[PDB]
């Protein structure tokens, strides 16, 4: 801030505002805050410890609708698919190992 | 240019000047002993105090007419031979060259630059000048900043310190792109 | 839902505004639409009464060869405007645009002097500034008072190019004697609908005077001031047509911004031209 | 009833265009169930709406109401309060409010005052907008004009290249007067419309929006023209030739030497 403080008492407004706008960490920081309460208390190891298919039902339901909160968060549509994916995907390796 | 005629004047006032490093010493004389008389013809016709000038290397020259009628150029480029007009019709051309619903408004604004307006008389003989020219009743009016050396530059300092110029400039990749023709794309 | 007599006000307000030339095809766009016949007959004819008394309609008269013009001016009730020309009294449908019973009008006698005097002299007029030209010119002694109604009357129905337009001209030239302030009107409504839409409506409220002083020489000066008037309105509506993609048009739109170009689409897109600076 | 559908709109297309809304909404109290059938062709002057969280001003028309509410492109909010309406794409909203951005730019160059709106929605390839423009007369002056202009523009954007397919529609609903002291009073009304459509490169330095601008000022330029000359000229001509300035027999001595030069050039055939 002391540096920024030097160019703006100097008349310099070019490096000052771009330090704020021509950095995308605002808008990074605002999307990631919109993703921070998602991202936080994620039930995934409900999923790794689960070999019984009966621990598995309860545990698919319980992270599907722990991502219920996505209606508010504006989740994109290709990326969720993926995610949906990749939780096929330690599905079928917890199966693999089940098996 | 101006410089120029006042060294033919020089000349035939029987000062001689003709080295290149010694036409800047016109130029010297031009800034600090030549005026715009207010009245073209009447001055001509009168013999003037005829103040004297001490050149860099000591000596002295006596001026006389050759003060006045030096400037007097950009009011008459009949006196260096030339088709062209006088500083007072670029004026009223330029704004008769232009929309009939703003020329009250460009009378109104007229602004001064350049370092060839700070001759003495000189916005009192454009007044004057432009008022012989534009039409009756039209309130004329000539702005005169402290910053006409540094007028372009100033504005300079404004316009290029602004976030909309990352957007007016052109940048390097581009001209490496396009070329030219970029340039005179967004030439404005 | 809407009532049935507001129809008639309805089917009035279609009437009393049809341009010249085109009152069949208002008729025949409101007979297929308004679907009663009798409530626009009665309704409706009172406006073919007001649209053909107030435009001074050309009607024909088939004794003489005349054409006069059916002004507000006279009339005896079911249609019976009083001829002024060859004294006849006549009927007239106003759907049919033919008169009837040319019965020969025991006019009371009013003005027929001037009657005959100012039309003769505006028919000399007429034969000089007006092509298609009729006049008509109706001499009663309006509430105790002398008067006569001149009125002109030309027009051009070309629906083959797609236009029409009817010069109307009213003069009352009020027979006040010591000083007759003619004072009338000469309203004008022009249309053309080539590819587009199009419709000139205007008037002049003409105000003169003179001291009817004899009666050939205020006919013929009556006539100077109408060749005054009508050559000055004619002249002056050909001169605001010529001054007007400067003055008018520059009131709503111009022709060219103030700055004399085009627009660099491309410089107000990419950057604020210095809007934000002042 | 499509026959009185058929001299309906021809009954509209001889109206007096000083009434227009008046009379519209008495032809729809003739028929009502033919009501909204005839809010689809008939042109009528715009109705100007007022945002009240921004300060501006916007017009109204079929596209913005959505629903029975307006879009209010300054707010991107609809009024009467609707929170169900159709939003624009948000993609589609940024380049309607540059839309409205450069559209007020144009409507200060040409008109140096009035309102202007500029709406959008989609196509499958491309996407399409409307441009309302209304230029009411200066009220302190005698000239009681009122400019009303309305353009449909549909982008039928191509494949890809940045190339594309501008269909424009546009139409102008004059409007005139003056009370001069040598015509007394002359009223002036009129209407028009027309159609264009070009395949303008898009770039970065063409986008889609400098296109429409070119079209809108073209035609507009076009439309002012064309009205001025050809239809203005054409009734200054039919008041001339009603009623001549010149006394006749007169004219019939320059219409015969006229006739006697029609009879010299079609002599030396």
């Amino acid at each position: 801030l002391l540096t920024l403080d030097i160019l703006k008492h100097g008349k310099r407004f070019h490096a000052t505002v771009s330090f704020d706008t021509d950095t995308g960490l605002k808008q990074a920081l605002e999307t990631v805050n919109d993703y921070n309460p998602l991202m936080k208390d994620f039930p995934l190891n409900d999923l790794l410890s689960a070999t019984e298919l009966d621990k598995i039902r309860q545990a698919l339901v319980a992270i599907f609708t722990h991502l219920r909160k996505i209606r508010n968060t504006k989740y994109p549509i290709q990326r969720a698919l993926r995610l949906v994916e990749a939780i096929s995907r330690d599905l079928s390796s917890q199966l693999l190992k089940v098996l | 240019d101006v410089s120029r005629f006042l060294r033919l004047y020089l000349r035939k006032e029987g000062y001689d000047f003709h080295s290149s490093s010694e036409f800047e010493i016109v130029k010297a004389i031009k800034e600090r002993a030549c005026y715009l008389s207010i009245n073209p013809q009447k001055d001509e016709t009168l013999e003037t105090e005829k103040a004297q000038y001490y050149l860099p290397d000591g000596s002295t020259i006596e001026i006389g007419p050759s003060r006045f009628r030096a400037p007097e150029l950009l009011f008459r480029p009949d006196l260096i031979g030339e088709e062209s007009e006088g500083i007072h019709e670029v004026l009223v051309f330029a704004i008769q060259k232009s929309d009939m619903d703003l020329r009250r408004t460009l009378f109104s604004n007229i602004v001064l630059s350049g370092g060839s307006t700070l001759f003495k008389g000189f916005g009192d003989r454009l007044l004057s000048e432009v008022k012989k020219l534009a039409p009756k009743d039209v309130k004329i009016r000539i702005s005169a900043p402290q910053e006409r050396l540094y007028s372009t530059w100033i504005g300079g300092s404004i316009l290029a310190s602004l976030d909309t110029f990352k957007k007016m400039w052109v940048s390097k990749k581009e001209y490496e792109e396009d070329g030219a023709r970029s340039i005179h794309r967004k030439t404005f | 839902r809407v009532s049935d007599e507001e129809k008639v006000r309805i089917a009035a307000k279609f009437i009393t505004h049809a341009p010249p030339g085109e009152f069949n095809e208002v008729f025949n766009d409101v007979r297929l639409l308004l679907n009663n016949d009798n409530l626009l007959r009665e309704g409706a004819a009172h406006a073919f009464a007001q649209y053909n008394m107030d435009q001074f309609t050309p009607v024909k008269i088939e004794g003489y060869e005349d054409q006069v013009l059916i002004t507000e001016h006279g009339d005896l009730g079911n249609s019976r405007f009083l001829d002024p020309r060859n004294k006849i009294s006549f009927k007239f449908d106003h759907l049919r645009k033919e008169a009837s019973d040319p019965q020969p009008e025991e006019v009371d006698g009013s003005l027929k002097s001037w009657r005959e005097s100012c039309d003769s002299a505006l028919r000399a007029y007429v034969k000089d500034h007006y092509s298609n030209g009729f006049c008509t010119v109706y001499a009663k002694n309006i509430d105790g008072q002398q008067t006569i109604i001149a009125c002109i009357e030309s027009h051009q129905f070309q629906p083959k190019n797609f236009w029409n337009g009817r010069w109307r001209s009213e003069w009352k030239f009020t027979i006040t004697p010591p000083t007759a302030q003619v004072v009338g009107v000469l309203k004008i409504q022009v249309h053309y609908y080539e590819d587009g839409n199009v419709q000139l409506v205007s008037h002049k409220d003409v105000q003169d005077s003179v001291t009817v002083s004899n009666e050939a020489q205020t006919a013929k000066e009556f006539i100077k001031i109408i060749e005054h008037a009508e050559n000055e309105y004619q002249t002056a509506i050909s001169e605001n047509y010529q001054t007007m993609s400067d003055t008018t048009f520059k009131a709503l739109r111009r022709q060219l911004p103030v700055t004399r170009t085009k627009i660099d689409w491309n410089k107000i897109l990419s950057y604020k031209i210095g809007k934000e600076m002042q | 009833s499509d026959q009185q559908l058929d001299c309906a709109l021809d009954l509209m297309r001889r109206l007096p265009p000083q009434q227009i809304e008046k009379n519209l909404s008495d032809l729809i109290d003739l028929v009502p169930s033919l009501c909204e059938d005839l809010l689809s062709s008939v042109d009528q002057p715009l109705k100007i709406a007022r945002d009240k969280v921004v300060g501006k001003d916007y017009l109204l028309c079929d596209y913005n109401r959505d629903g029975d509410s307006y879009r209010s492109p300054w707010s991107n909010k609809y009024d009467p309060p609707l929170e169900d309406g159709a939003m624009p794409s948000a993609r589609l909203r940024k380049l309607e409010v540059e839309a409205n951005n450069a559209f007020d730019q144009y409507r200060d160059l040409y008109f140096e005052g009035g309102v202007s709106s500029v709406y959008l929605w989609d196509l499958d390839h491309g996407f399409a907008g409307v441009i309302l423009i209304k230029k009411a007369g200066d009220g302190s002056k005698k000239i009681k004009g009122c400019w009303d202009s309305i353009h449909v523009v549909e982008v039928q954007e191509k494949s890809s290249g940045r190339t594309a397919h501008y269909k424009l529609t546009s139409t102008v609903m004059l409007w005139l007067q003056t009370n001069k002291s040598g015509s007394g009073t002359m009223n002036l009304g009129g209407s028009l419309t027309r159609q264009m459509e070009k395949d303008e490169t898009v770039s970065d330095c063409s986008p889609h929006i400098a296109n429409i601008g070119r079209l809108v000022e073209d035609m507009e330029n076009k439309i002012r023209s064309t009205l001025n000359e050809i239809y203005f000229g054409k009734t200054k001509d039919i008041v001339n030739g009603l009623r001549s300035v010149q006394t006749f027999a007169d004219k019939s001595k320059q219409e015969a030497l006229k006739n006697d030069l029609v009879e010299a050039l079609k002599r030396k055939q």
